[PDB]
């Protein structure tokens, strides 16, 4: 994911 | 040249012609009612897009894009904050048309500015992998209500993907970094607006019903609820007794022990909660345990391949899990682009030049993790580990590992989120101490989990690899090793095979007739080099509910489709 880091 | 309404990665759109709605919707869905949900762990800000922090849950969705993907295809779009799209054939610049409709929540318009500046956001104060992956691109308002992209390089996917910003207002964003965590939530345009919160215990979400786009056909049928509420519970255990007490409406439930024993007693003889097991055709979440391969203990191949014959699957899903899983075996899970069976002759043209950095296997033999007779004690694997252990140089002094120069012994910490169920974790650790093998466990909470998942901090950890349909250029912000700290890198490998198959990837985009051999030979590299250790998934949905919702005759194939459900008086009016 380009926009948000990992959750 | 061209000019369209809707846009698909491989192939041609599902929705082209006389789009009204979804298949998947019921276009009269009434609107009204609450759903409530449960979320693990806790949550502290609102910004999904900050260096930092742990978002809450939904905040992903609190912003309009300019095209929205379908839930029935893998990566088709249709029209949003935007109308329709000019573009070259090779999808190398495009201009997209702004609906004059558009608003922001606090009734201002959307603009082609508006799109403008939120890219420069991203760009200047977004997450690092932003800036490297649309290095060279320029997004620019060239009239009002038309915005500009053109790429330095082909790449159609990479074109479709900016469609699926979020649109931010310069007026609220001038004055907030984007790096930076929220307080408060920021100023949106979604068919949801956060209207009350309790910090990292509940989030409240409101429909809102004067939403200017709530007509169009992406939207038709859909956001039928007027509350959307999640309620934050510290572990799995508590929010399933909560869920059974009727404390939230819905339950994914994820647990084979759950589902096999304890969807028993009143409420389910009184049919007041319905259970739903459904077969999933489309590509699979699959879950691993990453090596961090930085770490010296997880350096060498051998170890990794070592540990992973210690962990037996069989005798898990026989003793503790009703047969309800099935062992994960590949990076494109129940797809085309799973390397199933032995390479044709296009994977080895990509493969053998490479051939003195790959595991020989790779050419002669189909990946397979390893099974046991499910008896538990499997000999022959836990023999195989040993002589591993042994050529690597970790041998047995007394009833521990320990280094064969050194002496220092072999050990490693699991890292654990406390919320999650971890019945299979003893047995490891009882397989890995009858090897010689430490293993220290480490629960920790979910704001802990976040900040040492993102910087690596760990030795072993669990992660989810999402079900990918097709061989994606995001591939490269989780595995080439220019994106190592994407927060997306879990084993953090830094290799040129890896490198070489995903630059042909991303030279492939939208290319399904090259993108075929590349996956599969992809798929070969990841799974052969041991980068993680294969855990479990199930192509089915298991799903419980309150009895107050009814359903389109059609479910989406890639979401379960909740957002198309709605409230249904006549059911609710049944439960107590």
């Amino acid at each position: 994911m380009r926009t948000g880091n990992a959750x | 040249i061209k000019e369209s309404y809707a846009f698909a990665v491989l192939g041609e759109p599902r929705y082209a012609f006389n789009f009204n709605h979804f298949d998947y919707v019921n276009p009269a869905a009434p609107k009204g009612g609450q759903i409530t949900l449960s979320a693990l762990g806790t949550f502290d800000n609102f910004n999904r897009y900050a260096l930092r922090g742990n978002p809450g849950a939904r905040t992903e969705q609190l912003y309009d894009t300019l095209f929205t993907t379908s839930d029935d295809e893998p990566g088709s779009y249709y029209p949003l904050i935007a109308e329709s799209a000019r573009y070259a054939d090779d999808y190398s610049w495009v201009e997209v048309a702004i609906n004059p409709r558009a608003r922001f929540h606090d009734g201002s318009p959307i603009t082609a500015r508006d799109v403008e500046f939120t890219f420069q956001k991203f760009m200047t104060e977004g997450v690092p992998q932003f800036r490297l992956v649309y290095k060279g691109t320029t997004v620019k308002a060239i009239a009002p209500l038309t915005v500009r992209i053109e790429l330095a390089k082909p790449g159609k996917e990479d074109m479709l993907s900016l469609f699926s910003l979020p649109v931010f207002p310069e007026k609220y964003w001038k004055d907030h970094k984007l790096s930076d965590p929220l307080a408060t939530p920021p100023l949106a345009s979604g068919p949801y607006r956060v209207t009350s919160w309790k910090m990292g215990q509940n989030i409240v979400y409101s429909r809102v019903k004067d939403y200017w786009a709530a007509n169009l056909p992406v939207n038709r049928g859909r956001w039928n609820f007027d509350t959307i509420r999640y309620d934050y519970y510290l572990d799995d255990n508590v929010a399933f007794e909560a869920f059974k007490a009727g404390a939230f409406d819905l339950r994914m439930e994820n647990d084979a022990k759950n589902w096999a024993t304890r969807y028993t007693g009143k409420n389910f003889d009184k049919k007041y909660i319905i259970k739903d097991e459904q077969k999933n055709e489309s590509a699979q979440d699959t879950r691993w345990l990453a090596f961090n391969i930085q770490r010296p203990v997880f350096s060498d191949r051998r170890v990794r391949e070592a540990i992973t014959l210690a962990f037996d699957f069989e005798w898990m899903n026989k003793a503790l899990f009703y047969n309800a899983w099935s062992r994960t075996n590949s990076y494109f899970q129940n797809t085309e682009y799973a390397a199933r069976n032995y390479p044709d002759a296009a994977e080895l043209v990509l493969l053998a030049p490479m051939k003195k950095d790959l595991p020989s296997e790779v050419f002669t033999q189909i990946y397979q993790p390893p099974v046991s007779k499910g008896d538990g004690y499997d000999r022959d694997n836990l023999l195989k580990a040993d002589k591993l252990l042994n050529e690597a140089g970790w041998v047995l002094k007394g009833q521990q590992r320990v280094n064969a120069t050194e002496a220092q012994p072999l050990s490693f910490e699991l890292l654990l989120p406390a919320s999650s169920n971890s019945q299979w974790v003893l047995p490891f650790q009882h397989s890995l101490q009858r090897l010689g093998i430490n293993m220290d466990i480490r629960k920790v909470d979910n704001s802990q989990i976040t900040n040492r998942m993102r910087s690596r901090d760990y030795d072993m950890m669990p992660r989810v690899w999402r079900a990918m349909p097709w061989p994606s250029s995001d591939l490269q912000i989780s595995w080439s090793s220019e994106y190592i700290n994407s927060t997306y890198n879990a084993p953090g490998v830094q290799s040129p095979v890896i490198d070489s198959l995903i630059n042909q990837i991303i030279a492939a985009q939208g290319n399904k007739e090259k993108l075929l051999p590349l996956g599969r030979a992809l798929d070969r590299v990841l799974t052969w080099n041991y980068y993680m250790l294969p855990m479990w998934y199930m192509a089915e949905d298991r799903l419980a509910w309150w009895d107050k919702f009814s359903q389109p005759a059609v479910r989406p194939i890639y979401s379960l489709g909740i957002d198309t459900w709605w409230y249904d008086v006549n059911k609710a009016a049944k439960l107590p």
